[PDB]
């Protein structure tokens, strides 16, 4: 039950870590300044209530870390940047609870609008800290088509296991760890207008319990931006 | 100059030719290649990834998450739990997976299909399920006894939560894989009786695919 | 035994991605444009949408028919190039825009385009904004293909139809992606109608 | 001295196995089909029926005439390929189906087909059932050859006749078989009328 | 007069053996199970009455071994298979009998229907243990054109000596032995729907005798499936 | 480029020519050759086999 510290933060943590595409995050006219101190500290988001009827959730990064301290602060100051995003998901469920989650990262998860003719106004995709829930049936309007069985992208939700993923089976384990080594074509991009990957958590087997147990299971997401670097503000020589 | 004869096939556009072509902008200096994680050198690297199989694709629920969930626990032992034809192509259960959608680009494919069954019930629940595989020539078993008198694996759910089996001779009347209540799901007063089972089909590390064709999915 | 399952054998094969006609004499119907994209053909789009990032060279082979000896100019403008708005526009005479001059009866013309992106790979999917407009980036811009008769006029009315065969070359792909379940609604966006995972069945047995 | 008695010298020589015509403008008479088989020509069929199992590559050379500059598409579908039902059917645009684009006046087009069977050799004779139908197997299936004018229309009525020359290449044969005595009744089956062994004679001396 | 045993069976047996195409039967995702015990035992068919007017007989294998014990039993259980088929033919004729037989195997002996326009209904080709006789003249109907001078195949019956064959001349020898090393393109085929070869026995010189001798000569056919193997029923590793 | 003269016989289809031809599907990977008994390399291997001669081919 080793607990790892990192910065001024510490989290308590089946030590099975999934490294996205087998590559670990690394560094790299042009002059990048990298802040090793801070940024790397764990940023624990608010826990989500997983219930019998919960269809799913998704977060879009780096924009989900918009208000998370110095890392979000750096996003405003620096035009360009890149990071590595260790993600810890800890279900925290009792033995008498049953369920199964897919924790998957899906880089460049372009989503489709509900009303096909028109496009969504830029805030149906993402709010910073709060997740966006999926839906059980089709929806209409100028919001993202958030129906599971398609995961908002038009692909099947069953064969969405090709991305960096982890399975949380409350029977076996309650934890997940995924490492996402900055997948992008350009070496640096603007964090505000570009979403590198979309952490979405989808229950394949729904939560179930008997009448005495707690009606929910709170899922906690923790993000540590690893090897974050930006552009150089100061003049070259 | 040199004496030259133009053979038949000169001045034709064979669509599938591989001749060197004159570049529009030779002067253009291309951007240097950069390391991007996830280099894809083969498509059987895609088909070798496990993906959830919609076994419960009954008429009511193929537009929800319930198409993947195999309901177990609520429950006569005379009828099997599930049953589906094994071939990825032309079988609605395995037709649209990572494995099946790659195999619908190829006319001929020969290999082995690995199935993985994940029990998604409570940790306190326990029981036994009998998974029987019938060879392509053989008929589907009618009872649990006839399924036991063949190729089968009695999977103790309380002991282990995953059961892996690699099916051979999957190439192009194919094999049938079935599941039977050997033992009901025994549960304490606190844990819920009804449980779910997930399936995972993938390549069993061969899969040679020979004649590429057009997919029958997009019109 | 899986040699043909490689990306080059899978992605690299020519497909008739653009059909258009253009009259010789008479306004904007006297030339063909076709902004180059991989989202034209629905069969080729499903293949390029299995990979997030692709890197390839382009070899195009035009197939031109007609209904004097006719000569055609197939002018390719780079992603920063000037575009003609009329058949007689000065932009046809630009030296920077490479063009082939093909006269009828010979082997069809073939033009080869390198990897001309600013980034390191073309993006099949872009989760982000231009500012704007969603899902559009200028990194996977490949240019346009303006095609006309170089002949000043003809006594008869001649209508020439051109077929463009697009073949990726030296393909390199990254980040596999699940194949698309739902049909395509529009050629610019990724919008879809919620479709079923698979064809139904009478029972679970 | 028997060099020419080899299988390559015996079997490998081009023969005009398919004659057909196809109009340019007007339904199903605007293209030619010809499912590829060795049982078309009665002279070539007698040679391929001396061996039970054969293994060869195919080189075809089409000879196209006519009665503007005419361009023809000779599309070859593999044994699993989509077949067009109309001249304008989408199946002509399939990338998977290789096709040649030949314009009139040049050397005739030539297309080469490898050994595309699923088994290890083509069968001249199949004693067995499909389930069904007797004497038919899908192992010796070689595809079809759809041929049309790529031109949209012509003011005059043009009828183009095509001759296909089929030449086996790198022939390998197994299990010799007696040459056929009786004539051929149908092109699909092996049915025959009881014929005499040899021409008669007045006496035994 | 050596007698060879094989399995639980024994036959008494001019030790001239004809090996078909000079090759001996041999063995060979895919996993074949081969049953060495049993199967190889001699399967003696019912003897046939050869008479002055007998035009010929034919058997189609493996389908003639449909009911022959375990080998026929295996054909039902296993989807695919292949075998080698040592065939012993022993005429058993007296010195005062004269005649000449051609015992030939003819792989892939596709036959033609009598009425050319229509096809036979699948049972004119083969009944399992009983042979099908040829005819002396032409016939009509939906049965195989069983006229000798053509052997049902359209070729001449005289130049049918190119296949694996043996000559039984009652003046010289009364025995024949042919070995047929599984001629097929695909390495395994379904025995029920595919006939690998057609053992046909054709009298070139007819049987003749004087009034005191027996009016017939019984020909005995014996088949031993050698190196038989099938597909693997059990799951791979 | 190189200076080239087209001799008489260019752009003709000699039916009995033996030129290398462009394959329709180069990508296609052919099935590997397998041993089948009875390899036929010459036709005088067929004519060297004895066969029964219809000497009594009278009219009846």
């Amino acid at each position: 039950v080793r607990s790892m510290t990192l910065g001024n933060s510490t989290i308590t943590t089946s030590a099975n870590v999934v490294v996205g595409y087998g590559e670990w995050p690394s560094y790299l006219e042009d002059q990048p300044t990298q802040p090793d101190v801070a940024t790397c500290r764990f940023y624990t988001l608010e826990s989500v209530q997983w219930e019998k009827t919960s269809p799913g959730w998704w977060w879009k990064f780096p924009e989900a870390l918009k208000n998370m301290g110095l890392f979000g602060q750096n996003m405003h100051y620096h035009y360009l940047g890149r990071a590595g995003y260790t993600i810890h998901v800890q279900c925290n469920a009792s033995k008498f609870h049953q369920g199964c989650l897919l924790v998957v990262c899906v880089p460049e998860a372009e989503m489709g609008c509900a009303d096909t003719d028109t496009t969504f106004p830029a805030t149906e995709l993402t709010t910073e800290d709060t997740p966006h829930v999926f839906t059980s049936d089709s929806i209409t309007g100028k919001k993202v088509q958030a129906a599971v069985c398609n995961a908002g992208m038009g692909v099947g939700v069953g064969n969405l296991t090709i991305f960096p993923h982890q399975w949380i089976n409350l029977r076996t384990n309650n934890s997940a760890t995924i490492v996402i080594p900055y997948i992008n074509s350009v070496p640096m991009d603007n964090m505000f207008r570009h979403y590198n990957f979309t952490l979405m958590i989808i229950p394949f087997a729904p939560l179930n319990f008997t009448d005495g147990a707690t009606a929910y299971v709170p899922i906690t997401v923790t993000i540590a931006p690893m090897y974050a670097e930006y552009n150089g503000l100061r003049l070259a020589s | 100059g040199v004496p030259v004869l133009n053979t038949p096939g000169s001045n034709q556009f064979l669509t599938s030719d591989d001749y060197q072509s004159p570049s529009a902008m030779p002067q253009f200096d291309e951007t240097p290649e950069m390391h991007i994680p996830g280099e894809v050198r083969n498509l059987m690297e895609i088909a070798e990834v496990d993906s959830v199989v919609p076994v419960n694709n009954v008429t009511g629920k193929t537009k929800s998450m319930d198409a993947y969930q195999i309901p177990v626990g609520t429950t006569d032992k005379t009828k099997p739990i599930f049953s589906f034809q094994m071939d990825p192509g032309y079988s609605s259960v395995l037709k649209r997976t990572l494995l099946g959608e790659m195999l619908n680009y190829y006319a001929h494919w020969s290999g082995s299909v690995k199935l993985t069954f994940l029990f998604c019930g409570s940790a306190m629940a326990t029981g036994k399920l009998l998974i029987s595989y019938s060879p392509p020539g053989a008929s589907v078993p009618t009872s649990r006894k006839d399924a036991m008198l063949g190729t089968h694996i009695v999977w103790d759910i309380g002991l282990q939560s995953s059961c892996v089996l690699c099916v051979p001779w999957i190439s192009q009347s194919a094999g049938y894989i079935t599941c039977w209540y050997q033992t009901n799901i025994v549960v304490p007063p606190g844990a819920p009786t009804s449980c779910d089972v997930l399936c995972f089909a993938s390549a069993c590390n061969d899969f040679s695919v020979r004649l590429l064709r057009d997919t029958p999915f997009m019109a | 035994s899986r040699s043909e399952s490689t990306i080059e054998n899978f992605m690299g094969r020519a497909a008739c991605v653009f059909m258009d006609q253009y009259k010789i004499n008479g306004s904007t119907d006297r030339f063909a444009v076709w902004t180059i994209n991989i989202r034209e053909m629905a069969q080729l789009r499903r293949k390029c949408e299995m990979f997030t990032y692709m890197r390839f060279d382009i070899e195009m082979t035009m197939v031109i028919t007609s209904c004097p000896v006719l000569t055609h100019q197939i002018m390719y403008v780079p992603p920063g190039g000037p575009i003609p708005a009329k058949v007689d526009g000065y932009e046809w005479q630009t030296s920077t825009n490479p063009s082939v001059f093909w006269t009828e009866g010979n082997a069809p013309p073939r033009i080869s385009i390198p990897f001309i992106s600013v980034g390191n790979a073309y993006s099949s999917f872009y989760d982000g904004w231009s500012h704007g407009t969603y899902g559009y980036t200028t990194l996977n811009a490949m240019g346009k293909l303006y095609i006309r008769h170089v002949n000043r006029s003809s006594p008869h009315q001649i209508t020439s139809t051109i077929r463009v065969y697009f073949k990726p070359k030296h393909i390199k792909a990254w980040v596999p992606r699940p194949p698309r379940l739902c049909p395509y609604i529009n050629k610019r966006d990724v919008n879809f109608v919620v479709t079923e995972i698979t064809d139904s069945r009478t029972s679970i047995t």
